[PDB]
């Protein structure tokens, strides 16, 4: 029932229709049909967004500390791997730091869920009551302050679907990082730096056989 | 329709439209308890207790379980936290137990009136101006109002799978917790202690194997 | 202890019996050889004696002076004193299994009075029909309450014969 | 109407406007059926007025060196002595407990009878601050908002004592010297894996 026109996850195969391509990044991908529920499908796609930019964050936050820091810059967090910066020495402890997130993320994002409720309904600032962000602005997308370069209002298709992908791509990469630590007991950069070493006895099943 | 068994007959009693309307319907009734319409009613409210005591009383011992082999916490077994518990209380386990049953009683007390009576127990003047919120919803086992502080249950368009969610979960736990006692006097140690065993050998480690459950075998 | 008897594991009595009746066995059995069927049956009985005096004790029942179990029929003294399964458990296992059979018989009469010759399935059963109510007989203690809370379970005497009085 | 506790959100139908410190929160509906509001209504005056008196009093106490709120009643336990200002007070506990229950049971009575009335003016308003009705709409509303801030303050007072122990003054101090060593994360009880 799907568009024929629309690119597809699998060319040649019948696509459920309610993934009709409104969405950024609609290639008609639901094996297990979890979005058919149109209620349900609104929610699914303000966590995709959300998991999508976190990872970006998350992915280019481990990444580029690993690679100044195997160039040569000298700072006093650097060499330290990813998964442990918890045990790290700070100028707080890690308690009172947690705390202190917790509240500020309460703010920020019950005022973005407001928005999703009832959209338009969380654009005016609370305290300079004549900012404000501009009326048009979509659950997800809020706009305004938060694009002050106005690259939105370019080919906003275009970009949201360069968004989604590149969040697509870094979400996959973060679980690689779970597994790939979890398994070869090392960051992510000295995983490649293996692979490119001999990449034809660096395959996942040559490492997993030996631990096997 | 979804049944417990495809190709069997559907009890006539659970085909009504009235009982097709209550959460996890499948047709699973073979020694015909429910026939009654009016014992059918008072057992759905017992299957709703018993899912919603069941889920937590198993997330009281699952989560805390893994949290302590996780070492984040030191939790003792579920069979043995009641001694370790009382050892450093402040009250001996028969006042504390009395103390209970008049809370639980009175609340349980509340619950039973408004079954016979639905609404009732927002008779004017009972309680003191909370009466009001103590009328329940149009449907029995969902009381809402206070009960329900973020509101969930006034979005219609996902009541219905809001209900099959927690009966489906609700049975799940009353199972699990079955599985606990069985486990407890099989194996003679803790549930995650379980399945770690398992997940080392399944083939070798199981119920089969325990010297317990087959005894013919 | 309990109304002056005495645990069998620790009862002279008790003890005494047992060797008594091993001694029995033991006499019998000299006059066979070791291999033969009557030595073999004869050691099989004096296992499953010793196992007897064996399991009586450790269930922890009490003996009087004679050195033969004596049960504890008071639900009070049972429970407090560890004998419910004397008196008290199985008590409540014959009326589950007594309630199921009449239960299921009351079923059956009641489902073969709406027929054309009820008489007939009382002497000719309906298997089919018998055999799902003997299942459905699991849950009687549920059913039998309903009925009596329904109002259904009893007759009313306006339609009961009597004689004159 | 003060003001929206949520912004965005709709102000509940059953909370008149011209109500003081109307902010239209009541997301459990507690208030919906009148007679239920007009009760709640008085009470939360009530216990806005009682928090600030107890709150007042707990910080003078500590300020003036007396003590914390907490340690106050020990006297009546450890065999000490009451003390008002640092003078002894000849009476004991069990002369106290009568002649408090006697002295608030005549005035609780009294208030009691009079059926919800919230703002009784006259003996009570000796100043006349709120003689006029005009006026009074402002005042009643910074009541109310004090009110409920001491109502909040004296929950902190007692939450944080059981997760420290020490005095609101002495925990402000603490906090004062090690901001991010000293804080509700940092006690070992309000957040749980740390
Ligand atoms: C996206 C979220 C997120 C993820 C995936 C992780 C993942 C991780 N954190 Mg991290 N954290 C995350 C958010 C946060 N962490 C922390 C604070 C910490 C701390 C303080 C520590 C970690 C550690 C860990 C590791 C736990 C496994 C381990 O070694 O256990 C075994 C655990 C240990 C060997 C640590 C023993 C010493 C430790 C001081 C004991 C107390 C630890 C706390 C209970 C941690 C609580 C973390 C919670 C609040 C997220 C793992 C790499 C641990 C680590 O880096 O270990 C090498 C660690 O010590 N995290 C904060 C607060 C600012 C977070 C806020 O969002
Ligand atoms: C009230 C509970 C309940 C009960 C007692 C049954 C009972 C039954 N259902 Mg039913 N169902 C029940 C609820 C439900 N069923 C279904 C949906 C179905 C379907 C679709 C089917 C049944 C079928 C069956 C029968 C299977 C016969 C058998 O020997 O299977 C043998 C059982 C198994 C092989 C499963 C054993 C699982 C094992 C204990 C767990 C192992 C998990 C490990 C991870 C595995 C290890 C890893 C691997 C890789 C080695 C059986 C009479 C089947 C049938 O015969 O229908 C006519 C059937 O086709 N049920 C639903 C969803 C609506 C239910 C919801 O509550
Ligand atoms: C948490 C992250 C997340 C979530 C919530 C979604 C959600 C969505 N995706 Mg996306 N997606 C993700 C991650 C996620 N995706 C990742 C990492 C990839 C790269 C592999 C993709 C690739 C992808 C494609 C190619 C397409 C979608 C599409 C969709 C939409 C329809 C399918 C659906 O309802 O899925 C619901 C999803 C969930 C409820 C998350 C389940 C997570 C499981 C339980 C984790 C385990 C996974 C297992 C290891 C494999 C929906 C908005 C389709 C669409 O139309 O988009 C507009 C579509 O064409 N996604
Ligand atoms: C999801 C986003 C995210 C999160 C949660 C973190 C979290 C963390 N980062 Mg990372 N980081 C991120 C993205 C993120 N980073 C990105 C996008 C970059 C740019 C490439 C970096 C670059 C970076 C560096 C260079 C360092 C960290 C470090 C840290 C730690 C201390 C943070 C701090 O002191 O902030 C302070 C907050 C402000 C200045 C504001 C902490 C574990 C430090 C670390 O791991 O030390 C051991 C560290 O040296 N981060
Ligand atoms: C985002 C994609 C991505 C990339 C580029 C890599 C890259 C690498 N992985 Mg990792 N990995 C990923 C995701 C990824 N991984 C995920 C999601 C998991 C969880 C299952 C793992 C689990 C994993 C393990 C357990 C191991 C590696 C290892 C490796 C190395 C290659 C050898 C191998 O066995 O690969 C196997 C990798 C996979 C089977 C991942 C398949 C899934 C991805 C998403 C496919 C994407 C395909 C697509 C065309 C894009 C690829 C190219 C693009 C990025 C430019 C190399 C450093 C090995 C290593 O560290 O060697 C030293 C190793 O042992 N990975
Ligand atoms: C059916 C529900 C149930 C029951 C009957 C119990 C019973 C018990 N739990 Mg368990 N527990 C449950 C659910 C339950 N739990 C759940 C859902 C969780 C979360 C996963 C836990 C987590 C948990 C932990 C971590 C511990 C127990 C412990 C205990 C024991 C001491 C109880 C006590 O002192 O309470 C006193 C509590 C109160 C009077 C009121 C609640 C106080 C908390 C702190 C407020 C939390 C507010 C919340 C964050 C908002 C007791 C055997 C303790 C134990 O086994 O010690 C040996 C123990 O360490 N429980
Ligand atoms: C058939 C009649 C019958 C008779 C003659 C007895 C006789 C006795 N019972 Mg038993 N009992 C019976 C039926 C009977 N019981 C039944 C049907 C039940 C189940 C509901 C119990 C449950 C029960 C309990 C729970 C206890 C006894 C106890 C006793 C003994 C002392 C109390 C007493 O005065 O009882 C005379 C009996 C009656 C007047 C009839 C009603 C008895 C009620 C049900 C129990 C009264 C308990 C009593 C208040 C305990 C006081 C403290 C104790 C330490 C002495 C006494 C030998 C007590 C005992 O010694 O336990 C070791 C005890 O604790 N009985
Ligand atoms: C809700 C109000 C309230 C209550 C119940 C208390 C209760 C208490 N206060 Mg506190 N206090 C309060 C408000 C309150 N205070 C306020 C508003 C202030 C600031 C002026 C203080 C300043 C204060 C000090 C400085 C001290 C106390 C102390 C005490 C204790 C002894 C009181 C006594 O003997 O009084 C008896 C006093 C009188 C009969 C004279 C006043 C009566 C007036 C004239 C008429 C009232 C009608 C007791 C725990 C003492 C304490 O805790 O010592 C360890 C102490 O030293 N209070
Ligand atoms: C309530 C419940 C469990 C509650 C557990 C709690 C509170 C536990 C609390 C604690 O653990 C903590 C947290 C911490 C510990 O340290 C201490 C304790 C105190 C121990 C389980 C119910 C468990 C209930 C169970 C298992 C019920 C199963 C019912 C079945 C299968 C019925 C089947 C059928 O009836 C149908 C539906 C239709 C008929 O036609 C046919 C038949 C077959 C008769
Ligand atoms: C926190 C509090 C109440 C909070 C209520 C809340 C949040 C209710 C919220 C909501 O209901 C609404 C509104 C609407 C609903 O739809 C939703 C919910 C969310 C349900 C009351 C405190 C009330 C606090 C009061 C009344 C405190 C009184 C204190 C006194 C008198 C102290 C006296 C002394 O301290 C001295 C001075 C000296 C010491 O030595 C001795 C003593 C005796 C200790």
């Amino acid at each position: 029932k799907r568009d024929a026109a629309l690119p597809s996850w699998m060319p040649g195969a019948d696509l459920p229709g309610y993934l009709n391509g409104t969405l950024p990044g609609d290639f008609g991908f639901d094996p297990l049909y979890l979005g058919q529920d149109p209620v349900k499908l609104k929610w699914y796609a303000q966590a995709e967004l959300m998991n999508a930019r976190f990872a970006m964050l998350a992915v280019a936050g481990i990444l580029v500390p690993e690679l100044l820091s195997n160039i040569g810059f000298s700072w006093p967090g650097a060499g330290v791997a990813w998964y442990d910066a918890g045990k790290f020495e700070y100028f707080a402890p890690a308690s009172s730091l947690f705390g202190v997130q917790m509240l500020l993320f309460a703010w920020v994002e019950i005022r973005r869920y407001q928005d999703f409720v009832k959209p338009g309904s969380a654009n005016q600032d609370p305290i300079f009551t004549n900012n404000k962000l501009p009326d048009g602005n979509e659950p997800g997308y809020p706009g305004g302050i938060f694009d002050p370069f106005g690259w939105s209002k370019g080919d906003i298709k275009s970009l949201k679907l360069k968004e989604i992908k590149n969040g697509r791509l870094a979400m996959l990469a973060f679980a690689g990082f779970i597994g790939q630590a979890y398994t070869t007991g090392t960051t992510p950069l000295k995983n490649l730096s293996t692979h490119l070493a001999d990449p034809w006895s660096t395959t996942v099943w040559q490492n997993d056989l030996a631990r096997l | 329709r979804q049944s417990w068994l495809p190709g069997s007959q559907i009890p006539a009693h659970l085909d009504t439209p009235a009982a097709q309307a209550l959460a996890g319907n499948f047709g699973f009734d073979p020694l015909g308890l429910g026939k009654d319409p009016v014992a059918l009613r008072w057992y759905q409210q017992a299957e709703l207790i018993h899912c919603r005591t069941a889920m937590a009383g198993v997330a009281g011992i699952l989560i805390p379980g893994l949290l302590t082999k996780a070492g984040a916490l030191n939790v003792p077994e579920w069979y043995d936290a009641g001694k370790v518990a009382i050892e450093n209380s402040f009250a001996p386990w028969g006042s504390l137990l009395a103390v209970q049953l008049f809370l639980c009683g009175f609340v349980e007390a509340k619950r039973w009136q408004d079954i016979r009576k639905p609404g009732s127990q927002g008779e004017p003047g009972s309680f003191l101006g909370f009466e009001a919120s103590l009328k329940g919803t149009s449907e029995l086992g969902y009381p809402g109002g206070p009960f329900d502080p973020l509101g969930l249950s006034k979005e219609a368009d996902k009541w219905a799978d809001w209900k099959l969610k927690e009966v489906k979960n609700g049975r799940l736990a009353m199972l699990a917790f079955l599985g606990f006692v069985a486990q407890k006097y099989a194996t003679g140690a803790g549930p995650v202690d379980n399945l770690a065993a398992h997940l080392k050998d399944p083939w070798h480690v199981n119920y089969a194997t325990n010297g317990v459950s087959l005894p013919f075998l | 202890d309990i109304a002056g008897l005495t645990p069998c594991s620790e009862s002279k009595a008790y003890a005494k019996l047992e060797k008594k009746e091993l001694k029995t066995l033991e006499k019998r059995l000299k006059q066979y050889e070791a291999d033969s069927a009557p030595a073999v049956a004869l050691k099989a009985t004096m296992e499953r004696t010793k196992a007897r005096f064996a399991n009586y004790a450790k269930a922890g029942l009490l003996c009087g002076n004679d050195g033969l179990p004596h049960l504890i029929a008071d639900p009070g003294l049972a429970l407090k004193y560890g004998h419910a399964g004397e008196v008290f458990i199985p008590t409540f296992g014959f009326l589950y299994v007594a309630g199921y059979i009449g239960y299921v018989g009351r079923q059956y009469l009641i489902a073969v009075k709406g027929e054309a010759k009820p008489t007939d399935k009382e002497i000719i059963i309906d298997v089919p029909l018998a055999t799902k109510l003997a299942w459905q007989g699991a849950g009687w203690p549920l059913a039998a309450v309903q009925e009596l809370q329904r109002g259904t379970l009893l007759e009313k005497e306006e339609n009961i014969t009597v004689s004159p009085r | 109407k003060a003001g929206n506790w949520l912004p965005g959100s709709d102000a509940p139908a059953w909370l008149p406007d011209d109500l003081p410190g109307n902010y239209g929160f009541d997301p459990l509906s507690l208030g919906k059926e009148p007679a239920s509001l007009k009760r709640f209504t008085e009470s939360e005056v009530i216990h806005g007025r009682w928090a600030m008196l107890g709150v007042a009093g707990s910080l003078a106490v500590e300020l003036l060196g007396y003590g914390n709120w907490y340690d106050a009643p020990l006297w009546a336990v450890n065999g000490g002595k009451a003390t008002w200002f640092g003078i002894e007070v000849p009476f004991d506990l069990n002369a106290l407990l009568a002649f408090e229950f006697v002295a608030m049971a005549a005035a609780e009575g009294q208030r009691g009878d009079a059926g919800g009335v919230v703002y009784p003016g006259g003996a009570f308003d000796p100043l006349g601050f709120a003689k006029d009705s005009s006026k009074s709409g402002e005042l009643k509303l910074k009541e109310i908002k004090n009110g409920r801030l001491a109502m909040v303050a004296f929950l902190g007072f007692v939450a944080q004592h059981a997760a420290t122990g020490k005095g609101p003054i002495a925990a402000l101090g603490e906090h004062l010297a090690n901001p991010w060593g000293a804080n509700f994360a940092t006690n070992g009880i309000s957040v749980p894996f740390f």
